[PDB]
């Protein structure tokens, strides 16, 4: 929102978001044990979102 | 297993032009495979048969002369293998008295010996084969047929090379070397790690020599794949093409030369994967023994640090005692309750001033005790959030060794460890919290001390009246 | 932000986009004015009418950033996300009072720009189970209360030694 708003250069933002809110964003339990808990296989899934900005 | 490796052969050295790489096996470089794939070259015609006779003399004199270097890099070789053999097991470190960065020292400089000695040996090995190979030059300015002679050997030496090409096993080395790479950088990640968490560092010294050995080892073993897949891209690049009949001299033996080079090559190659197949997987084996000799410690520090850190010993104590005062509190307060209960019904409306003194003071005493009784609850709630967190931990510390697949079980006790890490950043404000609410009790308890103290001279003020 | 664990992974990054060997890696650095936290726990506790006795309820670990400094006192309403037309249903008056609103649907900032534009004196913030399932309900969180970005003492300008401050 910056670089768009302010500078107008055209910008993108992209998530595999979940339905609900993700439960612990700003808190102090934000972790790899929960995260891991939360999404069981996760180099698949950062391995697609890495695949699309690359693309 | 055994703590020490056989074969050495997998050290290796090429000249410092890189014109022409060397090796251990026979027979140590890839231009005597060119020579004979040469030599059935010259056996298909008579013009250079003459020179299969001369060339097996020659190849046969160079055989000797690098057979017997090798020797020379043998009898330096036992002195670089007990500089091996002290390293790799730790109980045969812990005879000798001298240390570990001396004995890597002294073991740098015996390789960099052995290293020299195949190095210049080979260097007049290098001066023969420019003189051969020279000669073979001179074999194919030596032919007849300026621009005679056809391409038929060539293409069927095509078909011969493409067969054998179909022959080796090439995938099954490609997914090896990527199945053991990942688990080898896995290991130098976890050794890093578990290098800063244990004790003892005389195994760990151990494992990190054999982590550099493996991954020279891992380095060699792709440029021997490296080049076969190569050789053998660029002769199907040869195997399509457009076919010519007719020939002059010059460019057929850019030709010839082409293909034999990469036939000797590949026949160098497929010998060279194999042998460091074969000794790669003998020191994996050599890292899952050590690696079984650390996790019985490494369990040893992870039972010693569930007991420190979810600070446990100190809750009990702030909850049992704030308990404690909560039941002193409602043993003198229910003592006085029965005077309390007779005091409101005493006075008949005598007095005015005092008595607001008194509903003032019997108001601030109800709430205090059920702000106790709220205050515990509240410190029961972040107590049982933390033994969840604990208990969390230990359910998995159950399943974790059930498995016992002789690699990973450190793998999974290294991961246990690492959430103990994770978890200790929430379950300091859980404790700061308690801390926090016990010293509203002290307060409570203060408080609550002064109003019964105010109700005794109270009810003798009441008496007076 | 600039503590002395960001520059150890700052200059991790940094060395590794040496490492990558890449065109070329540079660093910039700049002086902002942000907020943190002093001695002095921040805390939020029920005061009785009679104002005798004093009830804590929590010392939280999370605190907002840009916050004023302050200590305010009042009834307490709930003002469910703020939004303009969850205050323009709102069954009581807002102003002179403090109100609670939980997390989620916009930002941190335009709820206390929401609230302030009402006349509010304070808001209290807080995430509740039905959006937010979570085991424990001890944790706290983080947040800015700055509508707009850029650091907020310098608008328009860069934060540099050119600029003098
Ligand atoms: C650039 O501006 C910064 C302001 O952040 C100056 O750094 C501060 O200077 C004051 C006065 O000497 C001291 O508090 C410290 O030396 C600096 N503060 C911090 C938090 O680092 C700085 O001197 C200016 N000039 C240069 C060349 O950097
Ligand atoms: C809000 O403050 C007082 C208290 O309710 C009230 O009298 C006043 O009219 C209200 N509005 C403004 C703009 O002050
Ligand atoms: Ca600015």
């Amino acid at each position: 929102f910056p670089f768009l708003a302010y500078s107008g250069i055209p910008a993108v933002s992209f998530c595999f978001c979940e339905d609900t809110d993700y439960p612990y964003l700003g808190t102090t339990m934000d972790t790899y044990k929960e995260l891991i808990e939360r999404i069981p296989e996760l180099n698949k899934v950062a391995r697609a979102a890495a695949e699309v900005a690359g693309q | 297993s055994t703590n020490t490796t056989d074969n050495i052969d997998y050290f290796d050295i090429s000249d410092e032009s890189n014109y022409y790489l060397i090796s251990q096996l026979r027979p140590h470089f890839s231009n005597i495979y060119f020579f004979d794939e040469f030599k059935r070259y010259a056996s298909y015609h008579t013009e250079i048969k003459r020179y299969e006779d001369i060339h097996k003399t020659k190849v046969n004199s160079l055989l000797n002369e690098a057979s017997r270097a090798i020797g020379i890099c043998n009898r330096a070789k036992n002195t670089v293998k007990g500089l091996i053999n002290i390293l790799e097991n730790p109980q045969k470190f812990k005879t000798q008295r001298e240390s570990y960065d001396v004995k890597l020292r002294q073991y740098e400089e015996k390789k960099e010996a052995f290293r020299g000695c195949l190095l210049n040996k080979n260097r007049k090995n290098l001066d023969q084969i420019k003189k051969i190979n020279n000669e073979i030059r001179d074999l194919l300015e030596k032919l007849k047929c300026s621009q005679d002679c056809q391409t038929n050997v060539y293409f069927d030496m095509i078909k011969i090379y493409l067969v054998d090409f179909k022959k080796m096993p090439y995938e099954n080395y490609d997914t090896f070397i990527k199945q053991y790479k990942n688990s080898y950088l896995s290991g130098v990640d976890m050794i890093r790690k578990i290098e800063k968490q244990i004790d003892n560092p005389v195994t760990i010294n151990a494992i990190k020599f054999t982590q550099k050995e493996m991954g020279y080892i891992i380095d060699r073993f792709e440029y021997h794949l490296q080049k076969v897949k190569h050789s053998i891209d660029q002769v199907t690049a040869l195997s399509d093409g457009v076919k010519p009949k007719q020939v002059t001299k010059n460019r057929l033996k850019e030709y010839y030369f082409n293909i034999g080079n990469y036939y000797s090559i590949f026949k160098f190659g497929k010998d060279s994967l194999n042998m460091l197949n074969k000794a790669l997987i003998h020191k994996e084996k050599i890292v899952h023994n050590l690696l079984g000799e650390l996790f019985g410690h490494l369990e040893e520090r992870i039972s010693k640090l569930i007991d420190s850190e979810y600070f446990i010993t100190e809750s009990n104590n702030i909850i049992s005692q704030s308990e404690e005062t909560l039941k002193l509190a409602e043993d003198v307060y229910d003592k006085n309750t029965k005077l309390i209960e007779d005091l409101t019904l005493y006075p008949h409306l005598e007095i005015n001033e005092f008595k607001k003194d008194y509903d003032n003071n019997v108001e601030d005493l109800r709430e205090s005790i059920i702000y106790i009784q709220s205050y515990v609850s509240s410190i029961k709630s972040a107590y049982r959030y933390n033994v969840l967190e604990k208990d969390s931990v230990e359910s998995k510390q159950k399943n974790i060794p059930a498995n016992s697949n002789a690699q990973k079980k450190v793998d999974e006790l290294l991961s246990i460890i690492d959430s103990i890490s994770y978890s200790n950043f929430s379950v300091a404000e859980n404790f700061q919290k308690m801390k926090d609410y016990y010293k509203e009790i002290e307060k409570l308890k203060i408080k609550i001390l002064q109003l019964i103290e105010a109700i005794k001279k109270y009810q003798q003020h009441v008496e007076e009246l | 932000a600039g503590s002395q664990k960001d520059e150890n992974l700052a200059l991790y990054v940094e060395n590794q986009f040496r490492e990558f060997k890449l065109s070329k890696v540079w660093r910039d650095q700049h002086f902002v004015k942000i907020q943190v936290k002093d001695s002095a726990q921040n805390s939020v506790i029920i005061v009785d009418k009679n104002g005798r006795l004093v009830y804590l309820v929590e010392n939280p670990g999370g605190y907002v950033a840009y916050s004023k400094a302050a200590t305010v006192t009042g009834k307490l309403v709930h003002a469910n996300f703020g939004t303009k037309k969850d205050f323009e249903d709102l069954y009581t008056p807002v102003n002179g009072s403090i109100v609670i609103v939980r997390a989620g649907k916009i930002t941190f900032a335009e709820k206390v720009a929401n609230a302030e534009s009402l006349n509010a004196i304070g808001v209290l913030i807080y995430m509740d189970q039905t959006k937010f399932p979570i085991v424990n309900a001890e944790l706290s969180f983080f947040g800015h209360a700055h509508l707009g970005t850029g650091d907020p003492y310098t608008p328009g300008f860069p934060s540099f030694n050119h600029t003098q401050f």
